[PDB]
């Protein structure tokens, strides 16, 4: 009805805020926060799937 | 046997294709550490001495 | 310095005589980070520091 | 050649073990370990507690190049171990910090 | 904008080909310090 | 010392000098010339940095 159109909208917004806090490191390095983000990625996925 | 020239290591390899002509690299700073078993022919009765 | 075209880069601190009386002998151990992030200008710098 | 992740725990375990050989011929005087690295997110507090609980070893951390990685943990390691901290951004900066 | 697209596409192509022939392979020689494999250039100059 | 192609072995000597940027914001007649150039999009990234 009303908020599922908005819950999903804010979900597609938070994922945006997540693709952006990511930090690209060279030659395969990686900070512990990028790992946290990949972990959150699964949640984002299951919500869109 | 000890001499003024510095004690040398390895076979010297310099690349002529990458020395631009007028920049003056470092010359040398190493100490002249010749050993007694290298100034004279080594025995076993000299390693005792 | 500049009257010929060879220029001295001699430092007293660097000198071996200066160093032996600066301090006591030492067992050091150079530990280097070789993770992917270092590759680049930084990796180039490390090989010249060691 | 540089590749892979960064573990400040296997790097200081390997260092301390090297420091404790006592079978080989050794100087046995100042025992110090110096690490060249750019930025560290982990301070490796656990390795220093035991390997050098009394601070026998001295740790010097060098941050090199122009980069954005965090230098707080490295500075902390240097401070904890009675070592020092040195930056090197440039080739002309190498000569007075690796003698200092 | 379809009719303009065609035009611009064909302009680039024509000029590209003229460019080709006109200067194809004419930019492979640069000043070098004698004997070495290093490029010789002033300060704020680009190798040409 | 300056290093050609960042070669710790190839360096030349140079005098040190305190330089001023050609386009600055010292007075209001300067900041303005700067803004005109930043407005023509010519060399604005330099100023930005
Ligand atoms: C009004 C339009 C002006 C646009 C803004 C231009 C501002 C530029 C300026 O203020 O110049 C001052 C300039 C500052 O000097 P500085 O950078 O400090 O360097 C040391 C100088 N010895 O030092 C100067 O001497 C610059 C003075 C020259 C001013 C520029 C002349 C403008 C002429 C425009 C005529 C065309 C008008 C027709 C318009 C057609 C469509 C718009
Ligand atoms: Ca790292």
């Amino acid at each position: 009805w009303k908020p599922f159109e908005t819950i999903i909208l804010l979900t597609i917004f938070a994922n945006c805020v997540a693709l952006a806090v990511y930090l690209p490191m060279p030659e395969d390095d990686n900070n512990s926060l990028n790992l946290g983000l990949e972990k959150l990625e699964y949640f984002f996925l299951t919500v869109f799937s | 046997n000890l001499q003024p020239k510095p004690i040398g290591v390895g076979i010297p390899t310099i690349n002529l294709r990458k020395r631009r002509p007028n920049v003056q690299n470092p010359k040398s700073q190493e100490p002249v550490t010749l050993d007694f078993l290298d100034a004279e022919l080594e025995n076993d009765i000299k390693v005792e001495i | 310095s500049r009257t010929p075209n060879k220029i001295d880069l001699y430092d007293v601190r660097r000198r071996p005589w200066y160093i032996q009386g600066a301090a006591s002998p030492k067992d050091m151990l150079i530990l280097v980070d070789v993770s992917g992030s270092v590759s680049g200008l930084t990796l180039k710098l490390i090989r010249t520091s060691v | 050649t540089a590749k892979g992740i960064t573990d400040y725990k296997k790097g200081f375990s390997f260092a301390f073990e090297q420091l404790l050989n006592y079978n080989v011929s050794r100087a046995n005087c100042n025992k110090i370990i110096m690490l060249f690295t750019d930025g560290g997110e982990e301070r490796a507090q656990e390795i220093f507690a035991k390997y050098n609980k009394d601070k026998k070893v001295r740790v010097f951390t060098f941050s090199v190049g122009q980069h954005n990685y965090d230098r707080g943990p490295i500075q902390w390691m240097a401070c904890e171990n009675k070592g020092y901290y040195y930056e090197i951004p440039s080739i002309g900066a190498i000569r007075i910090n690796t003698q200092e | 904008l379809f009719h303009i697209a065609l035009l611009v596409l064909f302009m680039v192509i024509i000029y590209a080909i003229i460019g080709l022939e006109l200067f194809k392979g004419k930019m492979h020689k640069t000043c070098y310090y004698i004997g070495t494999d290093i490029v010789a250039t002033v300060e704020n100059e680009k190798p040409s | 010392y300056v290093y050609k192609d960042g070669d710790p072995t190839q360096m030349e000597l140079r005098p040190r000098q305190w330089i001023h940027n050609d386009f600055h914001f010292d007075n209001v007649l300067s900041a303005m010339m700067s803004l005109f150039t930043v407005s023509t999009f010519e060399g604005w990234p330099q100023l930005l940095y």
